[PDB]
């Protein structure tokens, strides 16, 4: 057990992690741009239904209610897939750093069980 | 050694 | 036909509960967005980070380096 | 694990026939795969993780669960034709071992005495709808004191005679040009690799000498092409470039040589684009230049 | 067309023009489209990756032809509850890990392998712990924790703790007999390695020897210097995990926000169709979007 060996091992295992966080976070931002533009594509079609109700109510039917509802549901469901992809990306960045943090915390505990490791 | 032989 | 009336009473109560969840999720979202920005300043302003790298044992923190906040188009 | 049969029969047998991905290949040389697999009709090689299989059912269960679709490393080069992945042997021990076991089937002088830790593996792939498909590679010592920019180089048999061998060589010297270091492949080259290297040496030389116009020096040729002075003069001897006429050394670019130059300029062979090489040389410390512990 | 006796040659072994041998053209595989199914979307930037093969392979155990016949013609022949192939591997993978821990020298006396009743306590104590921990920190609390290294087919698999009670005794008794046939050694072909401290030179199957040896410092003093820099790296990894957690939280609430919108919309259309059928008047405040304050 040697802190310089654990330090070498931890550095090498985390050497590409700063490059990986950028690759993941910029894939979330590129998908969040696709999300917002798709929000305008359904929030506008949803504004047409709500404006009709604000004047006449729900009992009267919008001239193209069945036509817009198919377009809102389709635009809303594709937004879900785009958001699920951003979740997976964010979870991997969390998973990688947490696993390396646990590996380091397990080695620190082993160094503390001996006399090798100095306190804080 | 050197990946060759 | 009374069953059709009870279903109308159940969906109204369920939609009020779904609208409440939408507001809570939207409300905690704004807290997290600001939380990320504040944690970037506290931590990034031995000198190893995720921004520069951990291997220091051998240039400034611009707002262009807030990769966590720039991962949301809202920011 | 330390669980190995001491009474297990050790007999040298080459593999009958391997199935790497979609292609059926026949091994030329012995590779120390598990002794149980050397007596099987077909061996399945996953063309993403290079994992070996003797049972088709296991290869099915593995394929249905394997999520890897590209060489485990950073992509340092990508054009509309091929991509290059840089893989550390100490970081990707499992993957690099499987690559060396696969490569030994077709490399006669390749040796697996030591582990893959001291080697850097640069793998050239072809992107597809399924993912990146490994087509060839060249290994490289982490810090070669002998100036060897290529340890072992191999283009997979199912992707032969497609110009991939010339891309590996060209990319190998491109890394040396970025490192600002001259290089030469490891000395015991195979018959196939020796021809490919003599082709690269002669082609890049005649292209340089013609377009240079100004007077050139041997040391300057080594600076622009990152070729060793030995490889340059040997290529200059293979061609009739260097002549000693009337008490002085000169370069002779006769018409027969200029005819090959004209063919090369009209030919549309694939080349490496240095502008698409986003790669800075790896920096290793004294502790990192050891086998993992 | 002179014939001083010449010989014609067909080329199962090719030639290229010392002469150089050339591999033959490689035939294609029939079931290739059956094994290799999926799509890899190319990213705009260059791929950044550092996970190992073990991270991307799934469960350690893989069923062979013999396990396939046993799963279908014994356990799932006419049983009420079917055992998934993925679940069958989870059981055996837990059996292999348990024996490797409790009986590392099973090859010494293979017949004395642990019984199922004796191994059951150890199977319970068996990165599932980390996966569930991150799932609680995100406050998702919904099914599984999904990453890039996870196929979608692993979600429909019952947990290991329940698989022991339902199919554990029947599967282990089969797996136990396999270990006996191999005399306590490895069931499936493994690579041959050099024993630590020993040197082997003759055996051709010994691969990837590592002869380097690190010796401890000739001192009992505490390495103050290399311990402070280790604590500093530990602090920066803690700060690293905090930001990655916040990002995973932000995208998760964004998923709950849209899952409400997708549900609220599906509820607003059902109400309107029911309001016109029941001729109920008004009530549309919840059916129209209002404007509140948002920074």
């Amino acid at each position: 057990m040697d802190p310089s060996l654990v330090l070498e091992q931890t550095i090498q295992d985390v050497s590409n992690l700063p490059s990986e966080f950028r690759y993941l976070l910029e894939e979330i931002g590129s998908n969040d741009l696709k999300l917002i533009e798709e929000k305008k594509k359904y929030e506008q079609k949803e504004s047409q239904i709500h404006k009709f109700i604000r004047q006449q109510g729900s009992i009267p039917k919008h001239p193209q209610e069945d036509g817009l509802d198919k377009e809102i549901k389709e635009s809303l469901l594709k937004c879900q897939s785009l958001q699920r992809e951003k979740c997976v990306l964010a979870n991997t960045a969390l998973f990688l750093i947490a696993r390396h943090l646990n590996k380091l915390e397990k080695n620190i505990a082993l160094l503390e069980e001996d006399g090798v490791l100095a306190p804080v | 050694s050197g990946a060759k032989d | 036909m009374t069953d059709e009336l009870k279903s109308y009473e159940a969906l109204k109560a369920e939609l009020k509960k779904s609208l409440q969840d939408r507001r809570e999720q939207e409300d905690t979202f704004d807290n997290l967005q600001q939380e990320i920005y504040d944690k970037e300043t506290e931590y990034f302003s031995y000198s190893g980070n995720i921004i520069k790298g951990f291997d220091t044992f051998s240039s400034a923190f611009n707002n262009n380096d807030r990769i966590f906040s720039l991962s949301s188009a809202t920011y | 694990s330390m669980t190995q049969n001491p009474h297990e029969v050790a007999r040298v047998r080459n593999l009958n026939r391997i199935i790497m991905g979609k292609y059926e290949i026949e091994p030329w040389y012995f590779s120390p795969y598990p002794i149980e697999l050397t007596d099987e009709d077909f061996i399945y090689i996953d063309d993403f993780t290079l994992q070996y299989f003797g049972s088709k059912k296991q290869y099915e269960r593995y394929r249905k669960k394997c999520t890897l679709r590209h060489p485990p490393g950073n992509e340092i080069y990508r054009d509309d034709y091929v991509s290059f992945f840089e893989i550390d042997g100490r970081k990707q021990r499992t993957w690099c071992r499987n690559l060396c076991l696969l490569s030994k089937l077709f490399l006669d002088h390749k040796t697996l005495y030591y582990d893959v830790d001291p080697f850097l593996f640069y793998c050239m792939t072809r992107r597809d709808e399924l993912g990146h498909h490994l087509v060839g590679y060249f290994s490289k010592e982490k810090e070669s004191a002998d100036g060897y920019n290529v340890a072992c180089i191999l283009t997979l048999p199912q992707y032969q005679r497609m110009g991939y061998g010339k891309l590996l060589i060209e990319f190998s010297y491109e890394l040396s040009k970025k490192e600002n270091k001259v290089g030469s492949p490891q000395k015991p080259l195979s018959d196939l690799g020796l021809l490919s290297y003599r082709a690269y040496w002669s082609d890049t030389l005649i292209t340089l000498l013609v377009e240079h116009q100004k007077e050139i020096t041997i040391d300057e040729i080594s600076s622009m092409t990152s070729m060793t002075t030995t490889d340059i003069l040997h290529t200059a001897k293979t061609l009739n470039i260097l002549r000693y006429y009337k008490g002085q050394h000169i370069i002779f670019l006769n018409e027969d040589i200029l005819d090959r130059y004209n063919r090369l300029k009209a030919k549309k062979r694939r080349t490496i684009d240095p502008n698409r090489l986003i790669w800075k040389p790896p920096v290793f410390t004294a502790s990192q230049l050891r086998f993992a512990w | 067309i002179s014939v001083k006796q010449h010989l014609k040659i067909y080329l199962p072994n090719d030639l290229k023009h010392d002469y150089i041998p050339t591999p033959d053209a490689s035939m294609t595989w029939n079931e290739y489209d059956k094994f290799y199914t999926g799509s890899f979307q190319e990213t705009t930037s260059y791929i950044k990756f550092s996970a190992t093969v073990e991270d991307c392979c799934g469960t350690n155990y893989n069923m062979d032809e013999r396990d396939e016949t046993f799963l279908n013609e014994q356990v799932n022949k006419g049983s009420s509850d079917i055992l998934t192939e993925d679940e069958f591997e989870i059981l055996c993978s837990s059996f292999e890990h348990a024996i490797h821990e409790r009986q590392p020298f099973l090859s010494m006396d293979p017949e004395s392998i642990l019984s199922f009743e004796e191994l059951k306590p150890t199977l319970i104590k068996s990165d599932f712990n980390l996966r569930n921990q991150l799932n609680h920190e995100i406050n998702s609390h919904k099914t599984h924790f999904i990453t890039q290294f996870d196929p979608v087919s692993q979600m429909n698999t019952r947990p290991l703790i329940q698989l022991i009670e339902k199919f554990g005794s029947k599967i282990y008794d089969y797996w136990r007999e396999r270990k006996i046939e191999v005399n306590g050694y490895e069931i499936f072909p493994q690579l041959k390695f050099e024993r630590p401290g020993e040197k082997e030179e003759i055996d051709p199957y010994v691969c990837f020897r590592r002869r380097e040896v690190r010796h401890p410092r000739k001192t009992r003093r505490i390495d103050i210097l290399n311990s402070q820099r280790l604590r500093a790296l530990h602090q920066e990894l803690k700060n690293a995990k905090d930001l990655a957690l916040l990002v995973a939280k932000r995208e998760n609430v964004s998923l709950n926000w849209i899952n409400d919108e997708l549900k609220i919309f599906d509820q607003r259309v059902k109400i309107k169709n029911l309001k016109r059928s029941l001729n109920i008047s008004g009530e549309d405040d919840d059916l129209i979007n209002h404007k509140r304050k948002r920074p």
